[PDB]
């Protein structure tokens, strides 16, 4: 069983996209003519704070394209409004593509446990930090075996107290900007415990350090936000 | 899981002609029953003069929604739809849809309108279609009547009316609305009333009662972040009490009464808002028809 | 167990006989006598 | 150090009422056991003046001055003297360090900035930090009043230390 | 960008820190004044006048005074009952006698026993743990509820057939136990206390259950103190003082705030519902991880 | 729906509640072997029951 | 996958298997999702702990897995998993009313009164006890009440608080009466508290000028009963807060329609962080309910 959507997607978002193991994201853009990009996760790896340097150096050498930098000025507009723009679309299949409704970049996995339940969630949160200049948005994806959503709100405000208090600092000392929420969870499936490989990646003549998630079972969740 | 709508009343196969060309929309029904009168078809047995808005979005948040599937020579094929399987819903929404769009259902706000639901009514009846709208428009044309509403009360001046005419017009993707104003002959609907009233009652009580129950916590084990919710609500007192008499004396003494009173007050008031405040999401399109007169959604909930 | 067997016993004759043993001076040697054990009952309205 | 913060916004916040100066303090093994240290609940506190025997009862004197009667019936006042009494004590901000450390690098560990005269290196096995508040009356403060100290423990138990505020104050007040 | 309140407290930093004492020297603590405190820029006046300072001594001398004169009043109260009597004191004791032994020097170990006594006094001694669950709430409570329910009338044969029935076993007592030829007092004794079916005397046990045997070393004494205020004081033989503790020359509200058995709000690891099996204590450690 | 035609005996713990209802008249101390025509209407501890 | 198999390791009489035969399509708690399972961590036995607290039995609960009690044929249990989404049927024992038209929540269990404490099956020491299924009204009641008994009962001697729970751990909901057991605090409720203060402070913050003040004009406009108890409640914080009077409001200088929208949004996203502490997520949604409302048919 699957539900297919394919895609006519431009030549100037080509690159690391031949995989299978790709994910992406139909961004409401600030140009009105296509209304939207399906934008890759790896994209929103380069702008994210969280990651390397280095995996940032080939992620600049990897897309100096026109799609990509338009879509950076688009994504680079709103202060912490991606979650008012950002909207998933699920995996894609097989690459002008089909995607279903895995491969991951190793700095921005991460896990809250030893990794050995059996049953294991996925998330994606995404942080926002005010500590920096204006916002620097931390991407981050999670594998874990709890289930309820609230205790995983517990959990991530144990884990990200430095964000709260960088949020209501940010609340204290700029009236003017009203910040909205510190960032969102959101499922996007399970996996066992199994398939997480730690391998590596290869595109375009480049290198890379890739995390693999094979029997991805997906399940589109809600941008359920979060302070 | 089928369900038969049939009509007590006379129609022609014209009228079946108006009726067939909505034919796989949503239909909201109260309850499910396999064979159910017309009557209760529609949001027609709710919408009346005194009752709002608010409180079709209430009813209709847990009226059980159904697409329509076939017409027959009397009776209505109504398909209940399921969780995680796709369907086919048409677009009679005001708004254009794009493929990705995250769907939610609202009432309509065009209640009489010029086309009358391109006349397919009945003696003392007119069928009314609830409204499938984008989940981000359908949040904050929520927000905009709800801050309408606030307004509503102090309509005295002028530039709170162009304020509100700025109101009325809505923007988005080719669709340009002007939303109805819920004050009418100058007095609001009793839904948006006690929506707004308990809005701002949570707001007052929240002012009053955060300093008392952060200490009330912060006697234990402190943090930064109770710290820092403090000194903002010491922003709030040095920026509030700039003009109001000082030594206003509030006790850390009160009888305990009082504020589980308080409590459970500022709970019930934020309760009855969480069917404007959570949009629950119903639909989202997996493949968009051309001239978007239909779409093939998946069904949420 | 004097307050178990006690919470069992509450009737109107039991308390009368609770009463009547120790009302009199007599103690209750020269007051009481057996008869033996018992073997069946009838369970009526009065017992038999 | 965490409950400093607080207890001196807490104290700003509550001046119009109360007008109650804080006193953010530490202690150590010199004062507590650590088995008094690991488990203490709470700590309470009572400003009482040179003549006045509270804050939480009447200014002029108070109906509980005449003497106990040795009656059965109400012992000492009854309960109106008790929840008096739990109205003159009123609870302090309270954390526990349990490892040993400097307060000198301590507090070089946090982000403050540790100035003083000289560096007299002070080592403690364990550090309990909290703030009083003592009460001038009005703006004016006397150097006559006490400060009381209870250190209540879960089992109910408590120890009573209390002190004149000028010992606070020789050589702190009369440099301003 | 207005800065909070945190960086430049942060910032500032610390003046001075210095250590204090209490009245007595027994505690010493470090005051931390921090330059950005409010009470640098409420520019607050001082003063420190000699008659309030001796004020102050006075006040602090009867807030200590107490318990001590408190113990006074319970000696020359011993000292009134044995002039009363003309010091023939009876049994009040089980606990055999021998009529071949010379009981004066048993009378002068008494005299040197309570002399010690004393000498060695203590905020903490039996009366005042006897007397400390008499402050609570309950108390007056239970003396109310005591007071209706020994001056009850003889019941009528009615609730006897048909009314619900009646219900006071054994003492909860306190006592000092001085020890003459080691120079040693006891200040903290918890007792249990009955009566004999046989005799209506006393019989002192441990707080488990074991009999207390001290009544017979010969160079020991005791006083007992009873939870309704009463006052025994035995020298060997079962021979007891018996009179009550006298506190009318005592204010109510130094008694009261002195010190005052304490009721508990509620914190963390305690249940909401009263008188519930309580889990255990938060216990933050020095040894494990803070978490 | 006029409440309570007699004040004096509609009430519990009236003069006829402690004069016929039986659980009262056993307090106050009564012989069984008389029959009282009031008493049916009047032990309601047993009518509830 | 989806039939998981449970076992025993005790016989079942004939009075053990006809009291299971009773108990088909009931849902209970598993803690593991696994396979070739065991009886002891069947249920809530092994959880459950008297003096612990009802907020831990809570969270654990919402955090275990559900599954569905069907098909006993001596010492084997067949538990099915149900999936998301396809309708199902189940049977409470709970003694609550049900409705064809609301949804559920699973709580951990109370006692009703009577106090009967046999759920049918016993094994030597080990029991069986089964989680309330409850109707979603009832179940974030008593989710806001176990929230006021943490939040008030801070800091109060044990009668204050215990004249406040004697009326406050009771409820009556559709001619029934619940009382809470165990409502003793926990740390984990600390931060549930922690939460919401911080939410409530926010709220504080961000929110309008003209709904601060919002009450005060509504007041001095129209009088209803429930604006009279709404009166009576501001005005007596007023007076709790300050003894002068509430002054008239005039024309608001900063009106602006994007500042409402924003500061409005951020206030609904900090209402939500709020409510998400009391309301749980469903578990059944009703399409029909027996008469003898035993069992039901819910759509999850």
């Amino acid at each position: 069983q699957a539900l297919t959507a394919r895609f006519f997607v431009p030549e100037g978002l080509v690159e690391f996209e031949a995989q299978p193991g790709a994910l992406l994201i139909r961004m409401e853009t600030g140009c009105d003519s296509p209304r939207h990009l399906y934008i890759s996760l790896y994209l929103l790896g380069i702008r994210a704070s969280n990651v390397s340097a280095s995996t940032r150096c080939l992620l600049e050498s990897v897309y100096t394209a026109s799609a990509a930098r338009a879509a950076l000025q688009w994504l680079d507009l709103g202060p912490h409004l991606l979650h008012r723009r950002l909207e998933t679309l699920g995996c894609v299949k097989t690459v002008l593509l089909t995607c279903v409704m895995l491969m991951i970049p190793k700095d921005m996995y991460l896990t809250w446990e030893e990794t050995r339940g059996r049953l294991q969630y996925v998330y994606l949160i995404i942080v926002y930090d005010y500590d920096g200049p204006e916002t620097r948005p931390g991407i981050y994806v999670l594998t874990s075996s709890i289930a309820h959503w609230q205790t995983l709100v517990d959990v991530a405000r144990g884990k990200f107290a430095r964000e709260r208090c960088s949020f209501v600092n940010r609340r204290i000392t700029r009236p003017r900007q009203i910040p909205l929420c510190t960032g969102v969870i959101q499922k996007l499936g399970w996996c066992l415990a199994d398939d997480i490989h730690t391998s590596f990646l290869v595109h375009k003549e480049l290198k890379l350090s890739v995390v693999r998630l094979d029997n991805f079972s997906v399940e589109l969740g809600d941008f359920r936000e979060f302070v | 899981a089928n369900i038969f709508c049939t009509f007590d009343h006379k129609l022609s196969i014209a009228d079946v002609g108006k009726l067939t060309k909505l034919v796989a929309a949503v239909v909201p029904i109260p309850q499910r029953l396999h064979l159910i009168k017309h009557y209760q078809l529609g949001l027609h047995q709710f919408v009346d003069h005194t009752r709002g808005y608010v409180r079709l979005r209430g009813l209709l948040r847990n009226m059980t929604l159904t697409l329509m599937r076939r017409v027959e020579g009397n009776q209505i094929l109504l398909h209940v739809p399921t969780h995680g399987l796709l369907y086919t819903v048409l677009n009679t929404g005001p708004v254009t849809w794009e493929k990705g769009d995250a769907l939610c259902v609202l009432p309509p706000l065009f209640h009489g309108p010029l086309a009358r639901e391109n006349l397919l009514t009945l003696g003392q009846w007119e069928l009314v279609l609830p409204w499938i709208v984008p989940m981000p428009l359908a949040l904050e044309i929520n927000q905009r009547l709800l801050i309408m509403g606030l307004f509503s009360l102090d309509r005295s001046y002028e530039e709170v009316k162009a304020a509100v005419q700025q109101l009325q017009t809505i923007t988005f993707r080719d669709a340009t609305f002007t939303i109805p104003d819920p004050v009418i002959d100058q007095h609001l609907l009793i839904d948006m009333k006690t929506a707004c009233l308990s809005m701002s009652m949570v707001a007052n009580l929240a002012s009053e009662l955060t300093m008392t129950y952060v200490r009330k916590l912060a006697l234990e084990d402190s943090s930064m972040l109770l710290v820092k919710c403090q000194e903002l609500l010491m922003r709030l007192d040095r920026e509030r009490s700039v003009g109001e008499p000082r030594t206003p004396a509030r006790p850390q003494h009160v009888s305990p009464d009082d504020e589980i009173a308080r409590l459970s007050a500022l709970f019930v008031m934020l309760r009855q808002l969480d069917d404007l405040i959570r949009e629950q999401v119903v639909f989202t399109v997996c493949d968009v028809s051309p001239d978007n007169k239909s779409a093939t959604c998946i069904f949420k909930g | 167990t004097r307050c178990l067997l006690e919470s069992v016993y509450t009737a109107s004759a039991a308390r009368a006989a609770l009463q009547w043993l120790d009302l009199g001076p007599h103690l209750l040697h020269r007051r009481l006598e057996t008869l033996g054990c018992v073997k069946t009952v009838s369970l009526g309205i009065t017992s038999l | 150090m965490e409950t400093h913060l607080y207890s001196d916004l807490a104290f700003e916040a509550r001046f119009a009422d109360d007008e109650q100066l804080p006193l953010h303090l530490v202690l150590d093994q010199e004062v507590l056991s650590n088995e008094e240290a690991e488990t203490l609940r709470y700590v309470y506190y009572r400003n009482v003046d040179s003549a006045g025997r509270s804050t939480g009862r009447a200014p002029g004197g108070d109906e509980d001055d005449a003497p106990a009667s040795d009656d059965a019936e109400d012992a000492v006042g009854g309960d109106r003297a008790f929840d008096r009494e739990r109205r003159t004590w009123q609870r302090a901000c309270f954390r526990v360090l349990p490892r040993p450390l400097e307060l000198l690098d301590y507090l070089r560990q946090s982000g403050l900035t540790v100035t003083l005269e000289k560096e007299q290196r002070v080592r403690m096995f364990y550090a309990v930090f909290t703030t009083l508040g003592l009460r001038c009356p009005d703006n004016r403060l006397s150097g006559a009043q006490t400060l009381h100290l209870r250190l209540v423990w879960p089992d109910g138990s408590y120890r009573d230390w209390e002190f004149l505020a000028r010992d606070l104050l020789r050589e702190e007040m009369e440099a301003n | 960008d207005e800065v909070a309140r945190t960086d430049e407290w942060k910032g500032a930093g610390v003046s001075r820190l210095r250590e204090v004492w209490d009245v007595q020297h027994r505690v010493r603590l470090r005051v931390l004044w921090y330059v950005n405190s409010f009470w640098r820029s409420r520019e607050l006046s001082y003063d420190d006048h000699e008659v309030e300072l001796y004020r102050a001594l006075d006040a602090y001398r009867a807030r200590i005074a107490v318990e001590y004169v408190l113990i006074r009043a319970v000696r020359d109260e011993i000292y009134a009952v044995l002039r009363r009597d003309g010091g023939a004191l009876p049994q009040r004791f089980a606990c055999h006698v021998s009529r071949n032994m010379s009981w004066r020097v048993v009378w002068e170990l008494c005299r040197h026993a309570l002399a010690l006594w004393m000498d060695w006094a203590d905020v903490r001694s039996c009366i005042i743990k006897a007397l400390t669950p008499r402050l609570s709430r309950g108390a007056a409570a239970a003396a109310q509820r005591a007071r209706r329910q020994r001056e009850r009338s003889a019941p009528k044969p009615q609730e006897l057939l048909f009314g619900p029935r009646n219900e006071p076993a054994e003492q909860t007592w306190y006592a000092d136990v001085v020890r003459c030829v080691r120079a040693q007092v006891d200040l903290g004794v918890e007792v249990r206390a009955a009566r004999c079916p046989r005799t209506g005397l006393w019989i002192v046990r441990d707080r488990r259950g074991r009999l207390r045997r001290w009544l017979s070393q010969p160079e020991v004494c005791v006083l007992y103190v009873t939870p309704d205020l009463d006052f025994y004081w035995v020298l060997p033989g079962g021979f007891a003082v018996s009179s009550r503790v006298t506190l009318h020359g005592l204010a109510q509200r130094a008694l009261r705030d002195r010190f005052q058995n304490f009721e508990a709000v509620l914190a963390r690891g305690m249940h909401v519902e009263a008188g519930r099996q309580e889990p255990e204590t938060p216990r933050v450690s020095g040894r494990r991880l803070p978490f | 729906f006029a409440a309570t035609h007699n004040p004096w005996a509609s009430q519990a713990g009236c003069l006829s509640d402690v004069l016929y209802n039986t659980r009262h008249r056993e307090r106050l101390g009564y012989n069984s072997k008389f029959y009282s025509p009031c008493a049916q209407y009047f032990n309601t501890e047993e009518i509830i029951a």
